[PDB]
């Protein structure tokens, strides 16, 4: 989903 | 080397910009319903000429930055910048965005249409299956 | 350590610290878990201005080891810097149960 | 002793905060959780129990105050209430702001929400929720207030106290 | 619609009105259609208290039927005996649903082994967003042993649909409570006002224990009250202040950075884990009117 | 160089600014209560922002001519920062492709699911109507 | 178990297949409780036309019982829970997402908990819960959502911003469908105006993100992705409504170094002109729109022709004497944003170079919607 990337995204 | 301290100037300037006007309002401002209209009308006004002042600096400020590219289109041409491997990137990334742009224009278009005909069945079948029920409760 | 950090009113930090080591000591302290106060003192603060009779109460503190939590009062900024002299002397006057008149 | 916001002149690319309360250690963790973080000004930060501060010169300006109020116990509140009387008016003016700590577990709050509620809204300040016992909270509780405390310095171009002040404004 | 009428006072509860003042509790004469004893056997016990979810489809004329399928399920999950009864004269008003009680008897009369107790006193903030398919009983209070309490549950729950949550008193609710019953007038005095708080120092532990007469209470209550036949939360701020003040006159510690925990008076004895315990008859009506406010707001 | 004139400029500001608090410093304190707290900030409000109206009406946009250099070098990090910007939001959008892709796959499993539940209810309704 | 376990006219174990539910759809036996059918999609299309009150009552209650007490931060601090809570709120995302609506134990939830959320532990799963919001009055809904929702969006990082705006455009988009089929059955101008102080509302929080992010254009996608969605009311759900972003947004995009930022606001224009020029021959038909907006939009266009290609760049917005450019030096001004030398076209033209009439070289690339406006503007 757009959320779960934005997720995986922020805690790098 | 000088960058860094142009940078520098640049920030205390800004800065200092907003701290003399707020000590330049402070100053003037030294010397229950019907008040927060006021209010309101006072802090759209500030929006609107806030507003007005940024979109002429910002456009003051593209038309020079645009006029000191165009000046140097030469020297920017043969042995011009590392900067040819971001302008290729660009040119690269921006294809795919407005591909993968259409695409989703498409599938929203589609996702509208079944959406709408997923709601009409819905409500038809809601008031027949009541109508059935209160015909079988009927009887 | 961090020296952006401001420590305010670290005189009185220091001034309580100070106290609370001269009235404690530092000897590890002995293990209790009671004690019981009985007062009948008059009340004092209006209200009850006309009345002439004591006010009667009964406290009981109690802890799995008391004279250990009342160490940490002070620092805790629970209670003042100098403790009451009932709570002091428990082990200097060698008893646990006490009882105070007017 | 009345402490005003623009008695001294602004340091070079320098902010500094203010933290009032009755428990350190909360105070000393938000602090450092503040600190942890890296960015782009020097921050500075004080902490005091009560108003008014001990008389000293070189103490720098103050551009935000905190009042820390803990939920669980009326003496955090009784000072709060009382050192609230020994700052002026301008300095209310999108300068204050309070954090109600302890709302998480409702069994053990000893002050209902809605007196805090007055408390907040009749002083015209920010309200904020936040329960320091919780480091992922306490980091972004933090962070959240660095971006305030930068907004109220003066180094965001366009934005200054006043506005921010109509920006959080409650409707009711 | 009375789904809409829900939502309505649901989103009501908002924290700016200002909460109103209590009336002072008044001594009532109970109705004369309740067995003495009845109300001899609910006091002097200590109950566990639970928020209740309004039953579907509860029927007052088949109670023979729900004990013998409770007693082959209690049977089933394991010489006893389960025994529905109705209780009288313990409704606030007429609108109010009749309460009831379940038992559990070893025969060898036998002995009760577990009572459970299901009420609703002034009510009338919950009836009025309910069907008539419903019986609303918010207020749960259990005496015995846990296990038969989750068990009883459990088949609650799977036969009328409903839910058991625990009830919790807090800090202020206690004090409240303690103000008003210290206002009651009362003829003779059986039992000393006491207070139970907690001191935060979570490295160590302790725990402190105030006690005093009632009638010194009484006359310091007199003191600062002013409203007549009301209570107010100023003068419960200052009814607090008062001890506040005495202890730290004489040990100098600041007893309002604590947390109150027990309160037991002259009329009843309230624990912050949700245990109540009632010692006169004539104020009953008066706290479980409050505990049904309790749950009723808990459970919206 | 422009270095001296953005030299001087803040200079004079900062006198402009010495000026400003020394003449500010000459006003007493006000404290509040808790009675006559809202009606006192509402008016010092009111006059802040009458006050900062006029202050923002009389700002111009200034001048002050650069070079051309520190375009060129403002320019270069711009575009620099684009690049990330950019890249960032292709990814973006290749995310909501493939998940616009899946919700229109079960928007149509469930369309057909709803399209032959409604024509058997409306076959059922139809044969108790005619009995 | 969270979700009660399934426990029992016709008998409800003989329920297993398709056929059997579409032959016993009329009778049916309802569950002793209705968590077990959180997860049973048999039971879900039985339910989708019952609207039946004491079922929607126990639906209600069992829900927001269930979610007071496995919530995490509210009434109990208990971070044991972790994944179960997710797996819950993902569950009740996606059965409501059927239904095409939502329950009201939710909204209560939201109401309940929002004020005492920090915005990080569950920011997924509440940001869509929200946009599943059953329609009322904006005046009625702003002082419980929407004031902590602004105070908690002006503190945060600019991903929250993103976030939240992509969950408004979802709740824009549902209301909108709601609102569409009502007509085919509070007055139609009643209802209107929360969907004008919505955008209006809206408009202002992207305004001042905007002013506070220092210009960052990956939150100028978002925003221009909005308005997207917004350009096409009237045609896509035929409802009489149009409403233009404020001139802010209009300028920062314009002079923007991005591409596809332009080709977006190429795009979104050619949609206002063809959605004012639909609506235009139908309120004749009807016969109000008001015509200031009509004047707002020509403004808009003649800013967008002269910086293209009229070489006019001097509009009603860009108000600029040209005293201003004699003193700094600049002489060529009126075709230097035009298609040749803009900055944001420098790329473009500097691969021409190496390699005159290179507009087709330009629509090649990719740049559709700047060659859609262009077809519709000239012709």
């Amino acid at each position: 989903g757009v959320l779960a990337h934005l997720e995986r995204l922020e805690t790098q | 080397c000088s960058e860094d301290r142009m940078t520098l100037l640049l920030r205390l300037r800004a800065q200092t910009k907003q701290q003399l006007l707020e000590y330049k309002s402070m100053v003037d401002a030294s010397e229950e319903k019907q008040i927060e209209a006021k209010i309101e009308d006072l802090e759209n006004e500030i929006e609107e000429v806030k507003v007005a002042f940024e979109i002429k600096k910002l456009a003051l400020d593209r038309m020079r930055l645009s006029t000191a590219l165009k000046k140097n289109l030469e020297k920017i041409s043969r042995q011009s910048s590392v900067l040819m491997d971001n302008m290729k990137h660009l040119l690269e990334l921006n294809k795919l965005i407005m591909k993968s742009q259409q695409e989703s224009w498409d599938l929203e278009e589609k996702l509208l249409d079944i959406r709408k005909k997923r709601l009409q069945l819905k409500q038809a079948s809601e008031s027949k299956l009541l109508e059935i029920q209160t015909e079988k409760n009927k009887q | 350590m961090d020296s952006r950090i401001i420590h305010e009113n670290i005189v009185e930090k220091e001034r309580v610290q100070r106290i609370t080591q001269e009235t404690f000591g530092d000897y590890p302290q002995p293990q209790l878990e009671f004690a019981q106060y009985k007062l009948e003192t008059k009340f004092k603060s209006s209200i009850l201005a006309e009345r002439e009779e004591p006010l009667r109460c009964l406290i009981k503190f109690s802890s799995p080891h008391l004279l250990e939590a009342l160490k940490s009062l002070a620092p805790a900024g629970i209670a003042d810097a100098p403790l009451s002299p009932l709570l002091t002397c428990i082990p200097n006057k060698r008893m646990n149960y006490f009882k105070i008149r007017d | 002793s009345v402490l005003r916001p623009l008695d001294k002149l602004p340091g070079l690319n320098t902010a500094t905060i203010l933290l009032v309360g009755t428990e350190d250690a909360l105070l000393q963790q938000l602090a450092d959780s503040m600190l942890k973080e890296d960015c782009a000004s020097e921050l500075k930060v004080h902490l005091a129990k009560s108003l008014p501060l001990p008389s000293s010169v070189n103490r720098p300006r103050i551009d935000l105050i905190v009042f820390v109020v803990n939920l669980h116990s009326k003496y955090s509140l009784q000072n709060t209430e009382e050192s609230l009387r020994h700052v002026d008016a301008s300095f209310f003016l999108g300068k204050v702001c309070f954090l109600a700590t302890g709302a998480g577990r409702e069994s053990h709050c000893s002050i209902h929400r809605h007196t805090v509620v007055k408390l907040a809204h009749t002083y015209q300040s920010p309200l904020l929720y936040c329960d320091l016992e919780v480091e992922g909270f306490r980091a972004t509780m933090a962070q959240r207030l660095v971006r305030v405390l930068q907004i109220c310095a003066g180094h965001v171009p366009g934005v200054s106290a006043l506005n921010l002040l109509s920006l959080l404004r409650s409707s009711e | 619609p009375l789904q809409k009428r829900l939502e309505s006072v649901r989103k009501q509860s908002s924290f700016i009105l200002t909460p109103p003042r209590r009336k002072i509790p008044q001594c009532s004469q109970l109705q004369e259609d309740v067995d003495p004893q009845k109300v001899a056997f609910l006091l002097h016990k200590q109950w566990t208290l639970y928020s209740l979810t309004p039953l579907y489809k509860f029927s007052y004329s088949n109670l023979k039927e729900y004990s013998r399928l409770l007693n082959a399920f209690i049977v089933a999950e394991k010489n006893i005996k389960v025994i529905f009864s109705t209780l009288l004269g313990m409704k606030g008003t007429q609108r109010d649903p009749e309460a009831f009680l379940v038992q559990i008897v070893s025969k060898s009369e036998g002995k009760v082994l577990w009572t459970g107790w299901f009420c609703c006193v002034f009510g009338d903030s919950l009836l009025e967003t309910v069907s008539e398919d419903f019986t609303c009983l918010p207020l749960f209070l259990a005496n015995g042993a846990e296990s038969n309490t989750a068990i009883i549950g459990t088949w609650f729950q799977k036969t009328f649909d409903c839910y058991f949550s625990p009830l919790a008193i807090n800090a202020f609710n206690l004090s409240w409570m303690a103000a008003m019953w210290t206002a009651c007038k009362m003829d003779h005095y059986v039992a000393t006002t006491e207070f139970l708080w907690s001191v935060p120092c979570s490295p160590q532990s302790l725990d402190i224990s105030f006690a005093i007469h009632p009638e010194d209470a009484k006359a310091l209550w007199d003191s600062v009250h002013k409203t007549p036949g009301e209570v107010t939360q100023e003068e419960v701020d200052l009814f607090m202040d008062c001890l506040y003040s005495h202890f730290h006159r004489h040990f100098k510690i600041h007893l309002s950075a604590t947390r109150l925990v027990r309160v037991s008076t002259s009329v009843a004895s309230a624990h912050t884990d949700g245990k109540i315990k009632i010692l006169c008859h004539k104020y009953l009506i008066g706290v479980l009117a409050y505990l049904t406010e309790l749950a009723i707001f808990q459970i919206e | 160089n422009t270095e001296e004139e953005l030299i001087r400029e803040c200079e004079e500001m900062w006198k402009d600014m010495e000026e400003c608090q020394n003449k500010l410093s000459l006003i007493g304190t006000e404290t509040l209560t808790d009675s006559n707290a809202q009606l006192s900030l509402l008016i010092m409000q009111v006059k802040c922002l009458t006050a900062e109206l006029s202050q923002w009406q009389k700002k111009t946009p200034e001048t002050i001519p650069l070079t051309e250099d520190v375009l060129i070098t403002l320019g270069k990090e711009e575009f620099q920062k684009l690049r990330q910007d950019l890249e960032m939001v292709l990814s973006t959008k290749e995310s909501k492709n493939e998940k616009l892709k899946e919700d229109l796959e079960r928007e149509q499993r469930w369309l057909d699911e709803q399209q032959q539940i409604m024509e058997s209810l409306n076959v059922l309704h139809s044969e108790l109507k005619n009995k | 178990s969270v979700i009660p376990v399934l426990n029992s006219s016709f008998p409800l174990e003989q329920l297993q297949s398709f056929p059997q539910l579409l032959q016993n759809i009329h009778c049916l036996e309802l569950p002793s409780q209705m968590g077990s059918v959180l997860n049973n999609s048999l039971l879900l299309h039985y339910i989708n036309c019952v609207r039946d009150e004491p079922v929607l009552l126990r639906f209600y209650y069992w829900l927001s019982q269930t979610l007071q007490e496995e919530c995490i931060w509210y009434k109990v601090n208990n971070y044991e829970h972790g994944k179960e809570f997710t797996n819950f709120l993902d569950t009740i995302i996606r059965a409501e997402c059927f239904l095409q609506e939502g329950f009201y134990s939710c909204e209560a939830f939201l109401y309940k908990s929002l004020p005492l959320w920090d915005g990080l532990c569950c920011r997924s799963q509440f940001l869509q819960l929200v946009s599943w919001i059953p329609f009322s009055s904006f005046s009625e809904v702003k002082p419980l959502l929407f004031d902590h929702l602004a105070q908690l969006f002006f503190t945060s990082t600019i991903y929250f911003k993103c976030s939240v705006l992509q969950s408004l455009k979802e709740l824009l988009q549902n209301w909108l469908l709601w609102l569409s089929m009502d007509i085919h059955m509070t007055t139609l101008g009643g209802s209107m105006n929360s969907v004008s102080k919505l955008i209006h509302y809206v408009g202002w929080l992207s305004t001042t993100a905007m002013r506070l992010e220092s210009n960052n254009t990956f939150l100028l996608h978002f925003i221009l992705d909005f308005y997207e969605k917004v350009c096409d009311i009237y045609i896509n759900y035929n409802l009489p409504l149009v409403v233009l972003f404020p001139p802010g947004i209009f300028y920062s995009a314009l002079l923007s170094l991005d591409t596809s930022i332009l080709n977006q606001l190429c795009f979104i224009m050619h949609r206002y002109r063809k959605n004012l020029t639909a609506a235009k021959k139908n309120e004749l038909v009807q016969k109000n729109f008001s015509s200031k907006t009509y004047q707002e939009f020509n403004h808009y266009l003649t800013s967008m022709v002269g910086c293209l290609w009229t070489s006019k760049p001097f509009g009603k917005g860009i108000y600029i004497d040209p005293e201003i450019l004699e003193k700094t030096g600049v002489a060529e001004y009126k075709n230097s944003l035009n298609v040749v030398h803009h900055p944001s076209f420098l790329s473009y033209a500097v691969s021409f170079l190496l390699q005159s009439w290179y507009l087709d070289y330009l629509f090649s690339q990719g740049l559709q919607g700047l060659k859609l406006f262009i077809r519709s503007s000239v012709h």
